[PDB]
């Protein structure tokens, strides 16, 4: 039989699409466009358009949800096709809204929603079917009762929709076509996949597990910052199975009366137990479970020997997962981490640029944005910011873009008019102005996220370039030619060169190559946690480095230590040896299976400490030069990217006279030339304002602003103004170094 | 704005008939018009003389006085609270199919009436038709509002214990739950244990009388472009 | 599913048996089938002529009505709750020491009342049970609802209490609660103090078709050969 298939999630959001494979396309004589009649479980049936598909297999089938929840299936069920082209184009169609989804709206729903929804598609129909259409603020639902002829038809140009009558009651077969789902989670596509297979394997097919005889996870931890969507990723998966949802809050279980607390427990886990393979979530897990040092009383410690008698009571029997949420993973009791309980850790890290992006795209969705507002900026100039604050955002910005217009809706009804609301829009001043006056949550906190800094940002350094790129690039690309053949990896990498010349853009282009994450440690912190604080903060920091290999951990300024210790103080420097102990000590104890790679900079190479120089640490040396030929003109470039022009101020020359020079100074240099760009331009629209002022619109010619149009002039005032930060001593004192490198050893 | 006008509007035709008669007629009886002697259903008389004045009053007219007021209430309000609901439930179109039950249970009751020495023909009634709602309207959970989760088809036997201490002359309770359960045999168990037709059949005089409503359409639009 | 069924087959036979007949005779006698006329318990009647009725019809008929339910309601309930909890208690070995310890309590009761001058046998032995459930079931906690607990083995003088307010028959009940204690005393008290007295010896020709418990064994099969 090579009909039946298997259901996923499609990337096309029309309601009246589902894609196949083009083989089977081609094997079931089907071309584009071609409507078929899909026919699932429960003797339900629908009619539906096929298209084509990039990386789709053979075997699967791409459908939104819609689809899905009118073929009352679920993912990973099968369905049997059947192509059926004789559809006969329909007369009239009566169709009805749902009760609880048009409470206080009125007006006439056809203008608004149905026209532009059934125009230039003609979207297949059958009787019994639901469909889902968004509008202005909210998404309603409308069923089609019946129809003519019965009970295929297609939405044709000369139709009689009839769309009066009561609304009618919601059925008790459907779930929802509103609560959460895979469609409504974005930015965490890694972990919800490890997610969603680890739960899909056992709650779909327990017999399975019985007969194999395997063991079955029994505890998953998630942990994460506050507010980034940890009860929506469980409640989405116990949604999505089919399951028993069961929450237990934390603060609700403290909040009983002493002996009541451990018997409430103890009804919801036999409850769960008892309601078929269901998913427990318990919120707040170091609210109940705090650190034994933490807990001074006798009813915490009674509340948690009960959570661990009641973990440890079940053994087989229905198959149910324990979920639990906690903030940071050192808060919890050492006790519940044992094999046999909570034991697999899944991190739910803070969005990424991509991340926030796609956030705001979902929120907006029933929003009528207009075409001006680009959520690519926005997206990208609002990092520290989690989920919960971007809702928050979206909700704002909708509200005050409602407020100025409170006089077309001047008392009106309680049942708010239909037009008024396909009259709203939302422009890019309410997102800027609800992003003012918002405060994000996220601040201090580590930023892991792969930098966009490319190659050609980078202006010269061919040696140094290659050199990364076979230290890093070869150990994990082709893996399998170094597990052949007995060759130990690098485990790090030293810079040392004048200071400014980009060291920082070289790892960060490394780390973009090699696609991998990178979390840079600078200056000012690693001196934090040398004085005043203590130096267990290095242990989190390499266990958050381990945990989202592979990665570029990037240590920064390494000799500020040194230059620290050495002065008129001769206190602190027990602490700088601290440092140096532990950044050994947890250096040494990575494996090679890991691939985690460690790279520090730093400007006077000979007062680091011999300790670290040595076979096992960071033992490479690489020397980045002061630049020289017209890589200085790329460098140059790279930073006029945005900026518009030079005309015929040739760079060429400027190349030939500035020789000496590191990065820093020229970007100095194309900074100032920018500011005078400005100043010219606000002096110029000044004087136009001015002058306004006594001829009214005397201006026969039309002139629009001065386009910014840098001149040489501009550039050679700036240039007047310059000198070079690095002196003639320190390239002699490097490369005195270099050569004693070179030949003492 | 009468709320007591669309109130009574809203109410499905023969529910708001019924309604109206059984609360029409009461006023008059006691107003003294007629006297409660014309209208008794007396078997002897009927057997005898034909006195076509009492086949339909016996459901209609109640000597309603300060010992009884409670259960006439609760009674009219038990019909208006599930006569509509069995309207709507799963009998929205066809009323040719309740209103033969109503004059079939009628029929029936009248005649064993004239068997025994009954008097007061609506207790019977009102709760043959409650009990026959809750048989197809089974399994659900439903009480009062002290009542937390009782379950259904228990619902008559309580008001059975009811007005058995409260009251009195419980045959014709019983003999309505006798004939709902006779009438859900033969409509509903019957055709599906025997397989047998129906030997009980709305006749095409009453479709003609009262046409079963089909699907309306109103008017619409065109969707153009 | 037959709930009802279930919960009137979990019973016992003897308990489920003699509950309903005393729920069924009332309804009979209600339903106009028997006069009642005939179900008075007469003594002078039963004294001349032996009436083989009488004896038997006075422990079961009840003439339940409007104002008098609610101690024939109450009553049942403390049958059903308590007569299980006795019979189980200590008897459930013996079945025909309960038996006839019903017997006894039953010649009694029609004896004093032909001495007497009442006509319901069925209060007072309800109440004398009662008594000896809670002298063998002493040391505990009276349940009250809608309050505060109580004592154990003050539950007759309570019922006394009870029944004496509301409608009357007092004597009865105070006969009532003597074959009680006599039991107790002769069965109980008098071996443990004197032991002399043994008349009370429970005969074999009801033992032949009421044996023990046993270890039951459910039902088996012949191998043969
Ligand atoms: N893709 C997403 N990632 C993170 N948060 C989201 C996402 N989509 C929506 N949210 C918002 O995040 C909130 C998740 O609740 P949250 O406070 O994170 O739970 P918890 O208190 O367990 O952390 C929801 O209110 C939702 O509006
Ligand atoms: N090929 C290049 N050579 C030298 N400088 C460059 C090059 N490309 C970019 N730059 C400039 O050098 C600067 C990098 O400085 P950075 O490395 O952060 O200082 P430090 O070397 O003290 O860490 C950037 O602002 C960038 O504009």
């Amino acid at each position: 039989r090579p009909n039946r298939l298997i259901v996923d999630e499609a990337i096309n959001e029309d309601n009246s699409v589902v894609s196949l494979s083009q083989p089977k396309m081609d094997e079931l004589q089907l071309f584009r466009g071609d409507t078929v009649l899909l026919k699932g479980k429960k003797r339900r049936e629908a009619v539906c358009i096929v298209l084509s598909d990039d990386t789709c297999s053979d075997e699967k089938i791409r459908m939104n949800r819609v689809v899905r929840n009118n073929l009352r299936v679920r993912l990973g069920d099968v369905i049997s096709i059947q192509p059926c082209p004789d559809v006969k184009y329909g007369k009239r169609i009566h169709v009805l809204p749902i009760d609880d989804t048009v409470e206080g709206i009125t007006g006439n729903l056809f203008e608004v929603y149905l026209k532009p929804y059934f125009l230039e598609a003609y979207r297949p129909i059958r009787k019994g079917d639901i469909f889902l259409v968004r509008g202005g603020m909210r998404a309603v639902e409308f069923k089609v009762v019946e129809t003519d002829p019965s009970p295929y038809c297609i939405v044709a140009p000369d139709t009689v929709i009839h769309c009066e009558g009561e609304p009618i009651k919601r059925e008790d077969e459907e779930e929802s076509l509103n609560e959460v789902g895979y469609d409504d989670i974005g930015g965490c596509r890694k972990q919800l996949a490890q997610i969603k297979e680890m739960v899909e394997l056992p709650l779909r097919h327990p017999a399975l597990f019985k007969a194999i005889g395997v063991k079955p996870p029994r505890g998953i931890l998630l942990y994460g910052p506050p507010g980034t969507g940890k009860t929506l990723i469980a409640r989405a998966v116990a949604n999505e199975t089919g399951a028993f949802f069961f929450l237990i809050n934390g603060p609700e279980i403290m909040s009983k009366l002493a002996g009541e607390s451990e018997s409430n427990l103890r009804k919801a886990f036999e409850e769960a137990e008892k309601n078929a393979p269901a998913i427990i979530f318990i919120d707040e897990l170091d609210a109940i479970a705090p650190k034994r040092e933490k807990t001074h009383g006798e009813v915490e410690r009674r509340i948690v020997s009960q959570l661990l008698t009641l973990m440890d009571g079940l053994k087989q029997r229905a198959h149910v997962i324990v979920m639990a949420a906690t903030n940071r993973p050192n808060s919890i009791d050492p006790a519940l981490r044992r094999f046999g309980r909570f034991d697999r850790e899944v991190d739910i890290g803070i969005p990424d640029a991509t991340g926030r992006l796609e956030i705001l795209q979902i929120h907006t969705k029933n929003m009528k944005l207009a075409d001006d507002v680009d959520l690519e900026q926005v997206a990208n100039e609002t990092h520290g910011h989690v989920g919960a604050d971007l809702a928050a955002l979206c909700s704002e910005a909708a509200l005050q873009a409602i407020r100025k217009k409170m006089d077309l809706i001047d008392l009106e009804d309680e049942t708010i008019d239909a037009e008024v609301m396909n009259s709203l829009a939302v422009t890019m001043d309410d997102f800027r102005w609800a992003l003012s006056q918002s405060n994000p949550s996220a601040l201090r906190e580590t930023v892991v996220e792969v930098p966009q800094v490319t190659w050609e940002d980078i202006g010269g350094l061919e040696d140094v370039k290659r050199e990364l790129q076979e230290l890093v690039q070869y150990p994990v690309e082709h893996p399998d030619k170094f597990l052949k053949f007995g060759m130990t990896p690098s485990k790090g990498v030293l810079f040392y060169g004048p200071p400014g010349c980009g060291k920082t853009l070289l790892a960060k282009a490394i780390a973009n190559e090699c696609q991998a994450n990178f979390i840079s440690i600078k200056g000012p912190e690693l001196l934090t946690m040398w004085f005043g604080e203590s130096e267990a903060n290095v242990r989190e920091i390499f266990d958050k480095a381990r945990q989202a290999a592979p990665c570029v951990l990037f240590f920064d300024e390494l000799d500020s230590i040194a230059k620290a210790r050495g002065g008129n103080i001769g206190d602190g420097g027990g602490a700088a040896d601290r440092v140096i102990n532990q950044i050994l000590t947890e250096m040494d104890g990575m494996s090679t299976k890991k691939n985690v790679f460690i790279i520090g900079a730093t400007n006077r190479p000979d007062i680091i400490d011999p300790a670290i120089l040595r076979p096992g640490r960071l033992d490479q040396l690489i020397y980045i030069p002061l630049p020289d030929e017209k890589s200085r003109v790329a460098i140059l470039k790279a930073n006029l990217r945005k900026s518009p022009v030079a005309k015929d101020v040739d760079l060429e020359f400027l190349a030939k006279m500035t020789n000496g020079f590191s990065g820093a100074d020229l970007t100095e240099i194309c900074q100032r030339a920018c500011k005078l760009a400005i100043r010219e331009s606000i002096e110029s629209e000044i004087r136009r304002e001015r002058e306004r002022q006594t001829n009214p619109s005397a201006m026969e010619v039309e002139e629009d602003d001065p386009v910014p149009e840098i001149r040489r002039d501009h550039f050679e005032e700036a240039m007047r103004f310059a000198r070079r930060s690095v002196s003639d001593n320190d390239i002699r004192k490097y490369e005195m170094f270099a050569q004693t490198l070179q030949q003492s050893r | 704005m009468s709320d007591i006008g669309d109130w009574f509007r809203s109410i499905p035709a023969i529910t708001r008939y019924w309604f109206a008669a059984t609360v029409a007629v009461p006023l008059v009886g006691k107003l003294g018009l007629i006297s409660p002697a014309y209208l008794f259903l007396w078997p002897e008389a009927f057997l005898y003389r034909f006195q076509i004045w009492r086949p339909i009053t016996a459901t209609f007219y109640f000597p309603v006085g300060p010992g009884t007021g409670f259960l006439y209430l609760v009674n009219l309000y038990f019909l208006y609270q599930y006569s509509t609901r069995l309207e709507t439930g799963a009998f929205d179109g066809r009323p040719a199919d309740y209103l033969f039950m109503l004059l079939f249970n009628w029929i029936c009751i009248v005649i064993t009436g004239l068997a025994m020495d009954m008097q007061l023909l609506m207790i019977p009634l009102i709760m043959s038709v409650l009990y026959v709602w809750a048989q197809l309207n089974r399994d659900m959970i439903v009480s009062f509002w002290f009542g937390t989760r009782f379950k259904a088809c228990y619902l008559p036997w309580v008001i059975l214990g009811f007005n058995y201490i409260i009251g009195g002359s419980v045959i014709n309770e019983l003999i309505g739950n006798l004939v709902g359960h006779l009438y859900f045999f033969l409509m509903f168990r019957y055709p599906m244990d025997l397989g047998g037709r129906n030997f009980l059949s709305t006749p095409q005089f009453l479709y003609r009388w009262l046409p079963s409503r089909r699907h309306n359409w109103g008017q619409g639009f065109r969707l153009g472009d």
